[PDB]
């Protein structure tokens, strides 16, 4: 969202469960899955999380037990930018054209 | 005729004291890309090869029950070990040779098997051990046993780590004798050689 | 000689 | 749409058969404020309950209905429209009590094309005519409504239990004892 | 494999249709520990009885269920992998209580391909995902299940009581009386 | 249009600020397998991938012929650089993108260059870096210059520990201009990948 | 969007 005299380059990228604690520099995530990008005319990035787990389908709740996140991180990155101090990266997801599922539950408290 | 050269990468085996392969369960791999990996799964062949493991000492005082064991995949110095620690998942085959070698005048017997899932078995459960891909070692037939067996379990990819589906098996049956003419001891080694290895989620550098 | 299992 | 493929990946099959809408609102669900003569409104399920929120998750709507009731007495449904007087009369729909509980399949007779779960003006509260008909008997005990044939229209949001945490919002997931 | 005509004799017409795997498994047995919150795992099956041992007797294995419940209030199921809370809402499978007990046919919905009566490693104990999900009532006092359609993989060891007589295990056959 | 998206395995690098891809010397590699291997080498593509390096801040004190150099392969922690402890021989080319990120109010222009046996060069051969592989950087016309390079050098195969035949090179050509609306420096950053990774000499374990 | 050097 920031204006057409602030420039920035991104990277994000998705780091696998298996290891400690996220990378916290670019040089480290760039040996994973990533993708990194410029900001110029077309203002908008898209990037998809791939489906990596040992079984074929994953919780989508999250047990009490589960200490580090069973699926991995997404992290991202500012590799830098150019007077881009006060303009803002606006992040949504949606689903992909795989995405599925299964299984209704009524979960909520009633 | 009975010598055999099994061949894995840049490493060879040539065995004359061979009963043949046993191939355990199938001879065919589940289709290494499923959806779980959503087609990011690759294969490294630089890390189908054979690396050594020294078993145990077969000794005459060991009688029948004693068992030893190995749980696959072990620690590995090599590429194989790499993989290990730069990608969340594997799933890969195990080529397993086993050698007791001693001389025609000992005498005695050993199982040597694969089981998946293994478990601390009773003294009972013993005698059924050959439900297991497995072959025997005895001086007066051969030094050599051979077993081949794919990969499987519940998920279709691993992360050795936290599970390690197969286990290697040597128990003996008969308690080795010797002579004055046979050989004291026999020291049992296994050359293990890992099958169709792939690898999934890489992992970032640990600095 | 013999059989190989390359 | 973007996709895997990207970077070297491969788009898998999906089967999208338990979030089909049809599908996933036909199913019985409570009702909990009752009295021995109750309006049937499907805004009066639980908010967060399956069926409830997702319904709330549209503007408009349109659906048949199949209701369970365990009542004291008989059982009289009286239409849209219809004068509460009418409930104390056998000539309209009468159910005679038969253990445990009354099942029946119920009409939409609403005077319009189709339903809102929120309407921006007057007839805050919703149009009187907003509804599946009366029920009434001695005493109604426990209430199920089920939405057959069910037409979402105009989907509005739909929200999860919010985290505080700051990270992820646990809860115990069911798993085998000893 | 060898036969008695190496000696003279001749091989007969066998009917194996009794040692059929799913033929075997297909029948109702009983699960011993039970509370009013309840996660059906197989290996709660005692370890000798027809089905329990013949289930150890594997190390993989798949199969939808089908399972007989006698219980107090209203029955709740949930799938594999639900939160434990959602056991008190009637949006999931409920079954409301009719005498002398209730009967359902469960799908598996493990997120594994298969099942594994032993797992060596950590997710000793089985993983908590090794279930076919959970139910629950205000009291459960018995629990049938049955393995419907089933499939074993990798025979292990199956034991026979053992014998101390040193020859052969005698016990009380069934006779008539007088 | 002007939008470029480079891939290697399973990284990207999306560049909007782009003038193209320059290929060095030639676009095709000489032969992989030579007699020098004797048919022992293999292709690792799990290493073909982006990793990073920052290269330097480009300021306005640094003026013409200020020179910065990496020399290929740096430390790397990943699979790559598991490889070069694995194997004695390897060889591979670069696919080299370095990106100087300012904003249209800068002014200014950078030289970058892929160049083959790096060694020093004096002031007055600094006015002919452009003999090299290269490609300028502006502000006012593009932010990220693109090179790709194969391998070269004197033997077919190469033992990085003792030799690095590309080194990049970034040289100021004209000083770094600063308005009020202008960024104030510039950090000059370099995605990195190697192309048709080969091995050829596999080492023992070092334990 | 525009050209790709996969």
């Amino acid at each position: 969202t920031g204006s057409t005299d602030s420039k920035a380059r991104y990277m994000v990228a998705y780091v696998p469960p298996g290891v400690e604690t996220p990378p916290d520099t670019p040089e480290k995530a760039a040996h994973c899955i990533h993708a990194e990008w410029d900001t110029g005319l077309n203002s908008k990035f898209t990037f998809s999380i791939p489906y990596v787990s040992a079984a074929d389908y994953a919780y989508t709740a999250s047990d009490v037990a589960e200490t580090t996140n069973v699926q991995g991180w997404v992290c991202i990155y500012q590799i830098t930018h150019g007077k881009a101090e006060q303009d803002t990266l606006v992040v949504s997801v949606s689903a992909g054209k795989d995405f599925e599922l299964r299984l209704p539950i009524d979960p909520r408290s009633q | 005729d009975r010598i055999l050269t099994t061949r894995n990468g840049h490493t060879t085996s040539t065995t004359q004291s061979s009963v043949g392969v046993t191939y355990g369960y199938s001879t065919q791999e589940d289709h290494v890309s499923g959806p779980n990996t959503s087609g990011l799964e690759t294969r490294v062949v630089q890390a189908e090869r054979f690396f050594k493991k020294h078993l145990f000492d077969w000794t005459p005082d060991k009688a029948f029950g004693h068992l030893e064991k190995l749980e696959l995949p072990t620690d590995h110095k090599g590429v194989y070990g790499c993989l290990v620690d730069s990608f969340a998942y594997m799933r890969n085959g195990w080529d397993v040779e086993v050698s007791a070698v001693g001389n025609q005048f000992n005498g005695g017997c050993l199982l040597v098997a694969m089981v998946p899932e293994w478990k601390e078995f009773t003294p009972r459960e013993k005698y059924q051990l050959t439900l297991f891909p497995h072959q025997f070692i005895s001086p007066r037939t051969n030094m050599t046993a051979h077993i081949v067996v794919p990969y499987l379990g519940v998920n279709r990819y691993d992360q050795y780590k936290k599970h390690k589906p197969w286990t290697l098996v040597v128990m003996v049956v008969s308690p080795l004798t010797t002579n004055t003419v046979s050989a004291g001891q026999i020291k049992v080694y296994a050359n293990i050689a890992p099958t169709h290895v792939h690898v999934a989620g890489e992992l970032p550098s640990k600095e | 000689f013999g059989a190989l299992l390359a | 749409t973007t996709t895997v493929e990207n970077y070297g990946g491969e788009t898998q099959v999906q089967r999208r058969q338990h979030t089909d809408v049809t599908f996933i609102m036909d199913r019985f669900v409570k009702i909990q404020n009752l009295n021995p003569t109750h309006v049937i409104d499907l805004m009066q399920t639980h908010q967060h309950g399956l069926v409830g929120a997702l319904l709330r998750a549209a503007t408009y709507y349109f659906s048949d209905l199949e209701i369970v009731v365990r009542h004291d007495g008989n059982l009289t449904w009286v239409p849209n429209g219809a004068p509460e007087a009418a409930l104390s009369n056998t000539g309209n729909p009468t159910a005679y009590l038969k253990a445990p509980f009354t099942r029946l399949a119920l009409p939409y007779t609403a005077p319009h094309r189709v339903l809102a779960t929120v309407y921006n003006g007057t007839s805050a509260q919703l149009p009187a005519s907003f509804n599946f008909g009366a029920i009434q008997a001695t005493t109604i005990h426990e209430l199920l409504v089920r939405m057959k044939r069910a037409e979402l229209y105009c989907p509005r949001p739909l929200l999860a239990v919010e985290v505080s945490s700051q990270d992820r919002h646990k809860q115990k997931i069911i798993a085998p004892a000893k």
